[PDB]
RNA sequence: AGGGGAUCGAAGAUGAUCAGAUACCGUCGUAGUCUUAACCAUAAACUAUGCCGACUAGGGAUCGGGUGGUGUUUUUUUAAUGACCCACUCGGCACCUUACGAGAAAUCAAAGUCUUUGGGUUCUGGGGGGAGUAUGGUCGCAAGGCUGAAACUUAAAGGAAUU
């Protein structure tokens, strides 16, 4: 077969987290910077890395898909993490102004403090 | 309760059952039946003399093979047939 | 539990325990009365009466023996004691 | 004791019974969990929301004793609550442990995860039993968001809750963050409610 | 170099915790020999024996060797170790350090004199670890120790005086009736002596208190 | 343990839990010790006040432990109605 | 059928503290079974116990303390003397600093103790401590 | 020593059970102990439905089922594959 | 050697020393 | 000792297979298998777990009985009578996760409350063979059933789990 070897995959897997703005999508150009950058003994193993992470860019190009943190993924946790879309959050809204609720806990908020707009059925 | 009698008044069914199991035991029954008495070739004499019969050459067990020379003997005081083997090296020619 | 009362325990949990496991030993049954209809003839009947007791004047059964809480008939009233 | 001031406030109050927390589980319920309040016919039972609050309110004071904010660790392995506990740890200081959680890294040293807690708010003690199993072992005090047909094993603090769902989970966990917060001082005012809408602790489903 | 990976390590290194009394009325785990080796310099290593255990391989039989090791000074502390490792030195080594990792303090007391020191045990006592009971039982001034050898070696070891020590299981065991012992000397604290009775004011764990010399 | 001359004689004086007065092990790995901070008339909680509650862990391991800690919370005012004796 | 009052009872508490709860019930209501009560009661063991007095047999309700560690009976009542009490106290005590074993002598129900301080004995109901 | 908690099969409290006779083997084992699988099978094999609804006299209709109740013994399941042995720990399921 | 087997040749031999006991009284 | 004797079917008769097959495989086939009046008193007759009584973690389902449902349906849309659903209880067959504990482990809510040793009580066993044999008694028409050794020999016979 033709299964990538866990040295290569681990070297691939540091070489995406680390350079997204120096890693592309051409085979040859991201070949030679991995020659500048990664001191690979051998031009074998070297070529192996680099389409490697030509493979992993491909694909991960559609989107993420396991332990990668390529320095844009933690940015879009920290940009899509705070939607808030008004008061479409189930809060004491999107009624009459009252909380439809069971007979059971209409005995239950009555013998509490109470102070709300019970509409048990 | 253990399976066992503990009132104050069950000591005869006590005795009885250790009565009972205590001739399970081989030095209490041979002590009682005194089969040394009768069925050991001594009658449970520590020694006992004899004479010479003839000599006998019964091999050996497991793992291992020797010559033991033993020697048949009767015992005067019993009138029975006996097996004996020499203690010692080379002294089947001494015995006569 | 590692804390409760089994001095007064709820009423609601002394009631579906069995009689025999409550704290004191008491009949969960009771006694009933009974009017007959067209006359009064009050008497007191049990609730398993085990038997067809009839009225001490009339042929009118006032209860059916079951092997529960004996029926009673449909014309007679029940009250509670 | 309290100052009088942390009781059943309204806005909790309608709040918690909005975000359905009072309905709990089917018949099965364990004798340990007194909480329950009455049965309705359907099946579902209902969970008093004063014993509720308590016990929220005693977890904070709980969460807030401990010295060192990073001592607090809350861990979720259901998907509903991720994002919860990120944000209960982005609030609160702390750490999230959100996810699949390693073995070992309570007791073992050798592995780079080691971080031992003065306290836990482990949220499901069945998916989360050998986090509590750890706890055990290193000694740390459980809380633990506990339902009617969860387990009550090894649970120092127990939270009623309805732990089906991603509003009630996520309500209770900002209201937690909520008070704790104003028990540490940074919300000056117990009365007025935090300046940050609840609906960020729900993860998004997509 | 010590870099303690626990926080309790970095709190007995600074020098603020000093006797083994602190960890051990707060029950504090701990994951280090450096810090047992640390507040109980005067711990003593000895070992019974060597059992070469073996185990079928493929094409031989895998030979291991098994130590046993007790620890603990003279003064009320005594540790336990085993471990099989395939050399009798790296054995004895890991022995020595889960035996100093394993210590429990032992309930003394008086056979009913009430004159001296403490001299024995204070309630009778039992232990069992598989099949072997192991029980100590108060004895009088001068009565010594009574006990197999390395019963009499571990109970030397712990400190105590008198003692009368029945056995009953297959002795045959080493192991086994060492580890019963332990058992023994470990729930020797758990009798609820009448002078524990009275309700004393609960201490507070150290590092609540000294959280600012934890971790960082 | 107290001699004739009245000095303290052997160490390790033990605790015992709130709940059950068993006395906790030093082996022992299965209990914790519960703290609960003291606020003064304005929400904040004061460092250094705080209330302390033994558990064992045999009551944890029988998962009593939370009853345990609601009757102790009550009876000592942390807390108000939870726990019930009739239950 | 029911053999031993006392002894079923004991299990009952030795199972409850066991268990760990702080009370117990005992069913078959026995004076020996007040008396051993009391015993404990004074001497601390247990704490407060009260007995439901029915028309009937009636029944006990008894709050424990954590001081209870085991309780037995010694079902045949074996007619205990002077010289045997020490061996039988040493026997089942674990010390003789603590424990205390009840017997019935002439006057009464009392420890061992309190029945050689009186220079009675008798038989012999059971062990506590 | 003990590999099941049920001895032979679910049978406590009952003691003898009649009887029956295995479908290929003829072997006598208790009913309960027989494995008994509920085959519902079609006198028509697969693929042959389609040819058999054209050449077949008035429209649709027919479709009928077989269903036969086979008690196989121990070995005969086994050397069938009727029931596989598995671990120790999948014994519990079920 | 099977236990039933041994004990069905056990009846054959106390078959055949009482055959042979009452032959001989 | 009688009736019946349809199938199966020890003995046996054949034909296969095999160096040999008196068996496994194919076909017949007596006693037997079924029923009446009497013996047989045995088994892996197992739950390899004695009977009675008290206590001890939970969960669901099921059988019989009992009680309450501002319950459903069946009826005469609606009384009865039933059949269902919710809650409780007693007595059983049992089942599932765990071990406060027990056990050498397999496992056990009893095999737990036994070295912190005692609820009452009956029976059985003291290394493996000899041997469940001989003999002495007893029952049975018979085969056999109950009680039941000794002489002699051996240092391992065994149980649970691991590679």
């Amino acid at each position: 077969g033709r299964v990538r070897t866990k040295t290569v995959k681990r070297a691939s897997k540091a070489l995406i987290e680390r350079y997204y703005p120096k890693l592309t999508l051409d085979f040859q150009t991201n070949k030679r910077l991995c020659d500048e950058i990664a001191t690979i003994q051998s031009k074998r193993l070297r070529n192996k890395i680099a389409g490697y992470t030509t493979h992993l860019m491909k694909r991960i190009q559609k989107g993420p898909v396991r332990g990668i943190s390529f320095k844009l993924q933690e940015e879009e946790r920290e940009r899509k993490d705070q939607y808030v879309p008004e008061v479409s959050a189930l809060d004491l809204s999107r009624s009459n102004g009252v909380l439809n609720v069971d007979n059971q806990t209409s005995d239950l908020v009555k013998s509490l403090g109470l102070k709300l707009p019970l509409s048990v059925i | 309760g253990k399976g066992k009698p503990r009132g104050l008044n069950s000591a005869r069914k006590l005795r009885v059952h250790r009565r009972n199991n205590r001739w399970a035991e081989n030095n209490y029954k041979k002590r009682l039946l005194g089969t040394a008495f009768k069925s050991s070739p001594f009658g449970g004499s520590s020694h006992a003399k004899g004479i010479v019969l003839e000599k006998l050459g019964i091999e050996s067990k497991q793992p291992n093979s020797a010559i033991r020379k033993c020697v048949r003997v009767q015992l005067i005081k019993n009138g029975k047939k006996v097996t004996a083997f020499v203690p010692n090296d080379g002294c089947l020619n001494f015995v006569d | 539990v590692l804390v409760q009362d089994l001095l007064h325990p709820t009423a609601a949990s002394e009631a579906r325990k069995h009689k025999l496991k409550t704290l004191v030993q008491g009949p969960r049954s009771y006694f009933l009365d009974v009017k007959c209809p067209g006359c009064l003839n009050i008497t007191t009947v049990f609730s398993h009466a085990q038997t067809a007791v009839t009225c001490e004047s009339c042929s009118t059964i006032l209860c059916t023996p079951t092997g529960g809480k004996a029926k009673l008939s449909e014309g007679t009233s029940f009250r509670r004691k | 004791s309290l100052p009088a001031t942390f009781d059943l406030t309204p806005e909790d109050a309608q709040l918690l019974l909005a975000a359905n927390t009072h309905l709990g589980a089917r018949n099965v319920q364990v004798h340990q969990e007194p909480y329950v309040f009455n049965a309705r016919p359907d099946g579902v039972h209902v969970i008093n929301v004063g014993k509720t609050w308590e016990k929220l309110v005693l977890a904070a004071r709980i969460i807030a004793a401990i010295p060192n904010p990073e001592d607090v660790v809350a861990i979720s392995s259901r998907t509903f609550g991720q994002r919860a506990v990120l944000k209960f740890a982005a609030h609160t200081g702390a750490t999230p442990i959100a996810g699949r959680f390693t073995p070992g890294s309570f007791t073992n040293y050798i592995t780079r995860s080691f971080k031992e807690p003065r306290l836990v708010i482990v949220t499901d003690p069945r998916s989360d039993a050998q986090a509590i199993k750890e706890a055990s072992y290193v000694n740390i005090p459980v809380i633990a968001l506990t339902d009617l047909d969860s387990p009550s094993e090894f649970v120092d603090v127990a939270i009623p809750c309805n732990n089906r769902g991603k509003h009630s989970i996520g309500l209770i966990w900002y209201l937690l963050a909520r008070e704790v917060l104003r028990l540490r001082g940074a919300l000056v005012d117990r009365t007025q409610p935090w300046s940050i809408m609840p609906d960020l602790y729900f993860y998004r489903d997509p | 170099g010590w870099v303690p990976v626990t926080k309790l390590g970095r709190l007995v290194k600074a020098g603020k915790i000093t006797t083994i009394e602190e960890i051990f009325l707060h029950s504090l785990p701990v994951k280090e020999f450096q810090i047992i080796d640390t507040l109980l310099p005067g711990l003593q290593d000895e070992v019974m024996n060597i059992k070469p255990v073996q185990k079928q391989t493929r094409a031989g039989q895998r030979t291991r060797f098994k130590a046993v090791v007790v620890v603990g000074d003279s003064n009320g502390h005594v540790g336990l170790g085993i471990k099989t490792a395939k050399e009798v030195a790296g054995a004895i080594r890991a022995g020595i350090i889960i035996a100093k990792l394993s210590v429990i303090p032992i309930r003394r007391g008086y056979w009913g004199t009430n004159l001296g020191q403490p001299h024995s045990l204070a309630t009778k006592t039992t232990g069992k670890c598989g099949s072997v009971t192991v029980r100590l039982i108060p004895a009088p001034r001068g009565s010594g120790i009574v006990a197999s050898p390395a019963v009499k070696k571990l109970l030397q070891l712990a400190g105590v005086e008198d003692v009368y020590t029945q056995s009953n299981g297959k002795t045959r065991t080493l192991e086994n009736t060492l580890k019963a012992a332990f058992v023994a000397i470990g729930n020797t604290y758990g009798f609820l002596t009448p002078n524990l009775w009275a309700e004393q004011p609960l201490p507070v764990s150290p590092l609540d208190i000294y959280s600012d010399e934890a971790s960082a | 343990m107290e001699n004739d001359k009245g000095q303290l004689v052997e160490l390790y004086v033990p605790r015992k839990c709130s709940a059950t007065n068993r006395i906790i092990k030093a082996d022992d790995h299965a209990s914790v010790q519960i703290n609960v901070a003291k606020v003064d008339e304005e929400g904040r909680a004061i460092p250094g006040e705080y209330v302390t509650y033994a558990l064992s862990g045999y009551v944890r391991s029988r998962g009593e432990s939370d009853d345990s800690l609601n009757r102790l919370a009550q009876n000592d005012g942390l807390l108000k109605n939870v726990w019930s004796y009739s239950r | 059928t029911r053999s031993s009052v006392l002894a079923d009872a004991l299990n009952a508490i030795n199972n409850a503290e066991k268990t760990g709860k702080r009370q117990v019930l005992i069913r078959p209501s026995s004076k020996v079974i007040i008396k051993f009560l009391q015993v404990m009661q004074k001497h601390g063991y247990i704490g407060e116990f009260e007995y439901i007095d029915d028309h009937r047999s009636g029944k006990i309700v008894v709050q424990l303390n954590g001081r209870l560690n085991k309780c037995g009976v010694i079902s045949p009542r074996f007619n205990v003397k002077i010289g045997d009490i020490e061996k039988w106290t040493a026997n089942l005590l674990p010390a003789r600093q603590f424990g205390y074993v009840i017997l019935t002598t002439s006057a009464g129900i009392m420890d061992h103790e309190e029945a050689r301080r009186k220079h009675v004995s008798g038989k012999i109901l059971g062990f506590v401590y | 020593p003990k590999k099941r908690a049920s001895n032979g099969r679910n049978k406590k409290g009952r003691g003898h059970v009649k009887p029956v006779r295995c479908v290929n083997c003829s072997k006598s084992i208790p009913k309960d102990k027989a494995i008994k699988r509920m085959a519902i099978r079609n006198i028509v094999e697969a693929a042959a439905v389609r040819d058999l609804s054209e050449a077949s006299v008035y429209p649709e209709y027919a479709l009928p089922k077989t269903y036969n109740k086979l008690h196989y013994c121990v070995s005969c399941a086994i050397h069938a594959r009727i029931v596989r042995v598995r671990s120790r720990e999948d014994r519990k399921n079920r | 050697m099977r236990a039933k087997w041994r004990k069905k040749r056990t009846r054959r031999l106390k078959r055949k020393r009482r055959k042979v006991r009452a032959r001989s009284k």
